[PDB]
C-alpha cells in the first residue's frame, strides 16, 4: 500500500507566521492528495485537494503544493483560527491512507 | 478516430481538462467513453431533431449549430461539422464552455448515470501523462 | 443541506461483533462514496474503507478480514460491520462523503469503546 510520511509531528509557531508541513508518499500519487484540518473536538474539515485547490471558503493563505511522491501545504501568515491539527490523505487507487498529522500549536 | 483511454487522458491533459472546475481527469475519460465509446467521429440523432457529435456528443440544438436542428442555440458558437475530428480541440472547447460549474458535467447524461458514483480514476491509472 | 451522522453500539464485548449505521441527507448515495475513517483518543486518522456510488467496497488491507461495508440506497445508509473486537478498536468513528476523490462532507463520529 501507499504509506504517507507526515512532517513535523508539531509545529509551535505565532500569529503572522509563515509554517509548511510535507507529505511524502512511498509510491507516486499522481496529484491526488488532499488535506484537512481539524480543531480540538471536532472533525476533519476539507481545505485542500487534488494537491493545490482550496476547498469553498477556504482563506487563500493556505496554499497546497507537489507531484509525484512530494507534497507540502504552507500557510502564510497564519491566524488564531489556524491552530489545530492537519493530516494529508492520498486518493490513488485504494487503501487510501493518511499521514501521521501535524499539530500546529500557539507558540 | 478511435481513442485508446490512456492516449485520450494524455490529450485531454494538454487540454487543460485535469481538475477542471474540480473535476478529476478520469470523469471526462469516462464521460467519453459512454457518449462515444472513444470515438471522435460518433454521432447520435435523438428523438427530438437534435443530434449529438464527436468523442463528448456535442448537442445540435444547444451547443453546436448543424443547420438542420429546431431551437438551435448554438451556445458554443460552432459548427458541429468542426466537432468530429481527430483532434479533440474544438470538442473541449465546447465542453469547457458548457462546464461552467461544479454540476457542469451533469449535461452529459452518460456521465451522470454511468461514470458519477464511480471510480472514474480507474480510467487513467496506467495510462502516462 | 450535505449531512451525515453516525450510530452505534457505543461500548462492545471484545467477545463480540461492532455494527455502526451511517444515515445520510442531502445526496444519493448511489452519486457519491462514503468512507469509514476512524481516529482512536489522541491519535491520528486511520482510514479503514469505502462504499463507491454503485456498490464496491475497499477496504484498509489489514483489517480487511474483520471489516464489511454495506449500504441501502433507498434508505440513505450505509453500515460498517467489523468483527473480532480488540481493545486497539478504541476510537472515534467518522464516515465522510468522498466527492470525486476528496472527502468533502464528515459526520460529528460516534466513540466505540472495546470492552473486556
Amino acid at each position: 500500500d501507499i504509506v504517507l510520511t507526515q512532517s513535523p509531528a508539531s509545529l509551535s509557531a505565532s500569529v503572522g507566521e509563515t509554517v509548511t508541513i510535507t507529505c511524502r508518499a512511498s509510491g507516486n500519487i499522481h496529484n491526488y492528495l488532499a488535506w484537512y484540518q481539524q480543531k480540538q473536538g471536532k472533525s476533519p474539515q476539507l481545505l485542500v485537494y487534488y494537491t493545490t485547490t482550496l476547498a469553498d471558503g477556504v482563506p487563500s493563505r493556505f496554499s497546497g503544493s507537489g507531484s509525484g511522491t512530494q507534497y507540502s501545504l504552507k500557510i502564510n501568515s497564519l491566524q488564531p483560527e489556524d491552530f489545530g491539527s492537519y493530516y494529508c490523505q492520498h486518493f490513488f487507487s485504494t487503501p487510501r491512507t493518511f499521514g501521521g498529522g501535524t499539530k500546529l500549536e500557539i507558540k | 478516430k478511435v481513442f485508446g483511454r490512456c492516449e485520450l487522458a494524455a490529450a485531454m491533459k494538454r487540454h487543460g481538462l485535469d481538475n477542471y472546475r474540480g473535476y478529476s481527469l478520469g470523469n471526462w475519460v469516462c464521460a467519453a467513453k459512454f457518449e462515444s465509446n472513444f470515438n471522435t467521429q460518433a454521432t447520435n440523432r435523438n428523438t427530438d431533431g437534435s443530434t449529438d457529435y464527436g468523442i463528448l456528443q456535442i448537442n445540435s440544438r444547444w451547443w453546436c449549430n448543424d443547420g438542420r436542428t429546431p431551437g438551435s442555440r448554438n451556445l458554443c458558437n460552432i459548427p458541429c461539422s468542426a466537432l468530429l475530428s481527430s483532434d479533440i480541440t474544438a470538442s473541449v472547447n465546447c465542453a469547457k464552455k458548457i462546464v461552467s460549474d461544479g454540476n457542469g458535467m451533469n449535461a452529459w447524461v452518460a456521465w451522470r448515470n454511468r461514470c458519477k458514483g464511480t471510480d472514474v480514476q480507474a480510467w487513467i491509472r496506467g495510462c502516462r501523462l | 443541506q450535505v449531512q451525515l451522522q453516525e450510530s452505534g453500539p457505543g461500548l462492545v464485548a471484545p467477545s463480540q461483533s461492532l455494527s455502526i449505521t451511517c444515515t445520510v441527507s442531502g445526496f444519493s448515495l448511489t452519486g457519491y462514496g462514503v468512507n469509514w475513517v476512524r481516529q482512536p483518543p489522541g491519535k491520528g486518522l486511520e482510514w479503514l474503507g469505502m462504499i463507491w456510488g454503485d456498490g464496491n467496497t475497499d477496504y484498509n488491507s489489514a483489517l480487511k478480514s474483520r471489516l464489511s461495508i454495506s449500504k441501502d440506497n433507498s434508505k440513505s445508509q450505509v453500515f460498517l460491520k467489523m468483527n473480532s473486537l480488540h481493545t486497539d478498536d478504541t476510537a472515534r468513528y467518522y464516515c465522510a462523503r468522498e466527492r470525486d476523490y476528496r472527502l468533502d462532507y464528515w459526520g460529528q463520529g460516534t466513540t466505540l469503546t472495546v470492552s473486556s
